[PDB]
């Protein structure tokens, strides 16, 4: 039907970078936003990154803004997060999402993967 | 940025009753609004979305109404399923923005 | 006697070459027998001379052209014979498939044997026969005259195009009144067709 | 004798197409893309057929309103896509703006925009009919006679409740015809394939007898 | 300093005005010599159309163009009519001229209607075609026809004739009849087709344009 | 061979850049100031870069609107701060209205103002590329290229509750170009210097042998 | 006394309109000669820039400019090709008629090719440059090349040498062919390297402005 | 044979000094070494005649000055040496630092000993190699011409600018092609440069 | 399809009843 998977996350201690790549299959990946949504301890959520279907478009959020950067291919149908400079509150899980527009809802949503930043 | 606070952390019910919830807008956001299930140990799924429209598959006891500030998502009948928290999106506006949390109690 | 497509002579352009020579003598091609149940004949050259003579070996080998022809239909019937056919040239002839979707190739380009109609009074491209006189035509009736004659100029949009894509426009033969014959009388009665192209070019060996 | 002019017959102004953005229920998106297509409407195609090589230059105008036919003041941008060049991807996509993509930013309050589109084509005039393949999808399509998507989106920023519908208007000016065609008596199947039906329909309607007239 | 009258903001649908360019400084493809040029509707008129006279029922398609003529043992018959308004629903539909008058309300002129005989080279006949002024209603036989305009057309000399009709305003009626019986010698089909071609004449005037109905 | 030319190369009028008040949410200061820069993308960019120096007459447009893409009525003042006068502290400074500085007193209902600015520079054109120093963050630095600031204010009293977005068009007209440059290839890191990323990128690219084409 | 019509108030991007000056009586710094000034486009199309022939993968850099040439001791081989195209990503791209024609849809004319040599002096040798019109395959072996258009460049005598291509319209291909082996006598170096430098014929010209993606 | 930058002579401009006389002399700079591994020279003068001669005793002590050169470039080497140069004057030459912040002075002003290129695919600039023809340049190929010679005017906005901080232009000797020779030859091709300001001024002592 | 290719004549009964063909040469081998 539709699988969203993600990969490269795990411990790192602050300061590191790491890339969150997300694949997907059984749908049509050129024609859908995607976007990345992270949810604290907590359980607080909050939005990561954004990008256009065409990679006309990419949103930062202003606290993640600079420090991360997003992108995707459309011929290897996956998503590439390149995250630096993880600071405390970085950590949390992190889902693959998709939308059909900007103001959509989310529909689908990765299984998520953990990070965590700490010494 | 624009805040969606839900006014109860918790509420209790039973199989077969009827509970609705709140959202509350920190300013106008027409009627853009989001309502998503998550299971316990699962990816929060869609459920209704853009005040009334529920999203495709969605079962017919869940419903929502409202406009403006003032938001209501209600479950006709309760069921065993049903368990699980309960968010409220602004999609009205970029930052795109989620709501503190609800979970049900069945008491039995 | 002759009709002149829209009232003009074929011309050059003012390196393309001008072959000349060899490429203006006629080309026969094989006879059609016109029996009383058969509909229509159709061929859309460029296409029928891609195989024949010295001509498809200058229009296969060559990257763009410029041609006219000179087309001569001619048939042989005695007096005992009637009807009546009528022969038009129709620029830019595009087919069309039935529907209880695309026509076959074999359909699009015929080559040197033409094609039979499979909806006549259509011309299978959708439009009315009735009117089909709008274009340059000439009426062989086979109790006045046995040949029709027609020359068509260069008529397309840019100054060259390539042979074996764009077919400059075709030709079409139908008996529109059918043929009927006393017994004894030859059953068929052939229809055959000449063609000579006028001031070619070609460029892009 | 002067309305009988192919200049005269192609006049008027008509309605080619009507699109509509729908930013507020289920559709969020919030803009929309109208590849120009003057064979919109089957009367307007069988006009056309008539002429089989035609050069000619358009002249265009959008009316627009909301669903109430109530009309106030709110910002739109009509953005004109010349051919060959990319569409928008979303409502907010980089390509709204560029430069070479020439807009029209227009108020609804004020009167219609209008604006004049050249020749675009290559060839020297149109094809309505060209035989033979681009290079069985492709038999008899004409590749340059693509004018351009009149890509439109609505500045306002973010989520508008109004659905907006838009009427758009051509009218041909300077034109000039090449040979002649006949009219199509069959019913049209598709829109880019003259492809029609099995059963044949007469052209003339039947009579009792080949005698009796009225 | 001006005034504004009361017709400004309106949108008219019919407005030859002005617009601006929208891309200024770019050059259209120059022309070249495309032959065929037409330059008005009212030359396609006065081109010959193949006309269905037949047009009964089930007569299935392409024998609806012909008019059947054989030996009828029958010294004066009625062969075949039909009325000359081209606009009305009728054989005309199928000219030319019968369709680009479906796209005016009002036209006029002489109109020229020829006809040609497919039988074979032996046969011989005689028939008498007779038009009917538009206020009458259509012959009864011969001796009445005979009366009003005519031409007898014999086959063995003349295989085709051109009858005009002197007007027609926005009604008329053209017949064929037999005069005389048909006449072959030996091993010759024994029945020909007439067909017939409407055309108009240089005069036809066209006005007041209007969409039409035939789609 | 009329659309190679340089004055028809820049031409068309383009989106320099977006500009915002914010007097409304969390930010009450309710004006705002827009240095020129016409560098702002980096495709205008590039296309600037091709000539050296080049002499040119600016004409500028605002369209102005809410966040709804609604446009009522209300007033705004564009006042035009021309290079060398100070700018204003604060909405009321009193720099808001002196004499020298032009302003533009438009309300958001009209359609969009319009003006045209001389050429500033001292020199007899301006220089995108200036060797040495102008007396290390010195170095290549053009002192004499600043055109203003075009501060924006929105004259109704005292906080309304309104966003206001504004955007900013520039058209270059009457522009003469001297000695030419070839284009960049590597791609930009800072606005203001031509500093290039450690990793290279080649200009074509690579194909699987010296040989094989397609 | 007027009306409006129906284009009033609209802001159309590409203006070409008159506006206020905002500093009247304002006197801007007179001009002075400066040398250099480039009136179009159409003339940087006209000289010549070093070609990437060679972008191969791994090639690093200021390799990337130059093919290399050697004595592989087989008489006929291919030593290089490039298909033509100024705009289609590939070789041209480091060309400046390459780059600025990015900026256009459609282009024309056509284009000059040259040829250097950086062999030392005593070198000697026979190259078989060989152009293949657009709508064919590359040759097999050279005597299908020598058939063509050609030119055998000799180096001992001619260390440059142009090849103009006939034309091009908005796709063809260039082979160079060893003719003989590379001879040299004792004492020097065994392989050279050429270059080449493309450019636009006069009456190369361009269409349709558009920004570009080279960024 | 000598290129002429964009087609013109230098010249005065109708109290500034005219020195003439012993400025007018050639001067000849250090000889750079060209091996097999080298890569790259660039000078950007008026620079490199501060210090040099009777030049910068008038360009250190004057706040104004206007001046054209003509430049000349040799390369001796055998005709057993292979590889060719290219020899470009870029006015306006602003250069760039590489990132993982801008040029240390000495590489913005090298002096009378150039300075070696760091990247010179891309000129340290930015700009691509292939491209940079598009200045005015002269080939150095040595199985053909040893010599390349230049006039360069003067291109500046202001009629005059001080010497000790705009330098109106820079000059690249690249060697695209490297140098490869047998063994036992020379190991080092060396490069000479000669200088000879035209038609100087001075002003403002 | 071979034969009208090289030399020929259409040779038509109910018109011309006897046609003459020149042979080009001969010396001292070809077919008709």
């Amino acid at each position: 039907e539709v699988q969203l998977v993600e990969s490269g996350g795990g411990l790192v201690k602050p300061g590191g970078s790491l890339k969150l790549s997300c694949a997907a299959s059984g749908f049509a990946f050129s024609t859908y936003d995607m976007s990345w949504v992270r949810q604290t301890p907590e359980k607080r959520l909050e939005l990561v990154a954004h990008i256009s279907s065409g990679g006309g478009y990419i949103y930062y959020p202003d606290t993640v803004k600079g420090r991360f950067t997003i992108s995707r291919d459309n011929a290897k149908n996956t998503l590439y997060l390149q995250m630096s400079s993880l600071k405390s509150e970085d950590t949390a899980m992190y889902y693959c999402t998709r939308q059909k527009g900007l103001y959509y809802g989310f529909d689908y949503w990765g299984q998520g993967t953990t990070l965590t930043v700490s010494s | 940025d624009i805040v969606m606070t839900q006014s109860h952390k918790f509420m209790s019910t039973s199989v077969g009753d009827r509970v609705s919830i709140t959202c509350k807008a920190s300013q106008d956001v027409n009627t853009a609004v989001a309502w998503y299930q998550q299971r316990p140990g699962q990816s929060p799924k869609l459920l209704i979305y853009s005040a009334s429209y529920r999203y495709t598959g969605v079962p017919d006891r869940f419903t929502g109404s409202g406009s403006g500030t003032d938001f209501t998502f209600t479950i006709s009948s309760v069921q065993a399923e049903d368990l699980a928290v309960y968010y409220c999106q602004q999609h009205y506006t970029t930052p795109h923005t989620f709501g503190g949390g609800t979970k049900l109690e069945i008491k039995r | 006697n002759i009709v002149l497509s829209y009232g003009e002579w074929p011309e050059y352009c003012p390196k393309p070459t001008r072959p000349d020579v060899s490429v203006n003598r006629f080309y026969t091609l094989s006879t059609k027998s016109w029996k009383t149940e058969s509909t229509g004949w159709y061929w859309k050259f460029p296409d029928v001379l891609n195989d024949t003579g010295v001509f498809g070996q200058n229009a296969q080998f060559h990257y763009l052209y410029r041609s006219g022809f000179c087309m001569h239909v001619q048939c042989n019937a005695s007096k005992f014979h009637q009807g009546a056919l009528l022969v038009a040239a129709i620029p830019e002839f595009v087919i069309a498939a039935s529907s209880p979707l695309y026509p076959d190739f074999a359909h699009t380009n015929p080559g040197k044997d033409g094609q039979e109609f499979r909806d006549p009074y259509v011309l299978d491209a959708g439009i009315p026969l009735s009117q089909a006189l709008v274009f340059p035509h000439q009426w062989i009736n086979l109790r006045t005259n046995n040949c029709a004659t027609i020359i068509m100029p260069y008529v397309n949009a840019l100054p060259f195009d390539s042979a074996l894509n764009h077919s400059n426009f075709g030709l079409v033969v139908i008996p529109i009144s059918p043929l009927k014959y006393c017994n004894g009388a030859t059953t068929e009665v052939p229809v055959t067709l000449t063609i000579a192209p006028l001031n070619s070019e070609f460029s892009g060996l | 004798v002067n309305e009988a002019s192919v200049e005269h017959f192609y006049s008027r102004a008509g309605l080619v197409g009507v699109v509509e953005v729908k930013d507020s229920g289920t559709s969020l998106d919030g803009y929309t893309v109208w590849p120009i297509d003057v064979m919109g409407f089957v009367q307007q195609r069988r006009k056309l057929e008539l002429s089989t090589y035609m050069r000619f230059d358009a002249e265009f105008t959008f009316v627009s309103n909301l669903s109430n036919s109530t009309t106030p003041g709110m910002l739109l941008q009509y953005m004109y896509v010349p051919p060959g060049a990319p569409k928008p991807d979303g409502r907010k996509s980089y390509q709204w703006q560029t430069a070479t993509n020439p807009s029209v930013f227009a108020k609804l309050s004020d009167p219609p925009p209008q604006v004049s589109v050249p020749f675009m084509s290559p060839a020297t005039a149109y094809q309505w009919f060209y035989d033979g393949y681009p290079t069985n999808l492709q038999y008899g399509q004409c590749p340059n006679n693509m004018m351009g998507h009149f890509a439109i989106r609505t500045v306002s920023e973010s989520t508008t409740g109004k659905n907006v519908h838009v009427r758009v208007y051509m009218r041909i000016k300077h034109v000039r015809a090449w040979v002649p065609r006949p009219l199509r008596s069959q019913a049209y199947m598709v829109k880019n394939y003259p492809t029609y039906s099995q059963t044949i329909t007469n052209t003339a309607t039947d009579r009792a007898s080949i005698t009796t007239t009225d | 300093p001006t005034e504004l009258k009361p017709g400004t903001n309106q949108f008219l649908t019919t407005d030859d005005g002005t617009s601006p360019p929208i891309l200024p400084g770019f050059e259209p493809t120059p022309l070249i010599h495309i032959p065929g040029e037409f330059t008005s509707l009212l030359d396609l008129c006065q081109i010959e159309t193949i006309l269905e006279v037949n047009n009964t029922t089930g007569t299935i398609g392409v024998s609806r163009l012909l008019i059947p003529v054989r030996a009828q043992n029958n010294v004066d018959q009625l062969c075949a009519s039909f009325q000359v308004d081209p606009g009305r629903n009728g054989p005309w539909q199928s000219t030319m001229v019968g369709q680009i008058c479906r796209y005016y309300t009002q036209w006029s002129g002489s109109l020229k209607v020829t006809f040609m005989f497919t039988g074979s080279f032996m046969a011989t006949g005689k028939m008498l075609i007779a038009y009917t002024p538009p206020g009458s209603a259509q012959p009864a036989t011969r001796e009445a026809a005979m009366l009003g305009t005519h031409i007898v057309w014999d086959f063995g000399l003349q295989s085709s004739v051109t009858l005009v009709i002197p007007w027609i305003s926005n009604t008329g009626i053209v017949t064929i009849w037999y005069q005389t019986n048909f006449v072959v010698p030996p091993d010759t089909p024994t029945e020909a087709n007439i067909i017939a071609l409407g055309a108009a004449q240089k005069n036809f005037t066209l006005k007041l344009c209007k969409d039409t109905d035939e789609i």
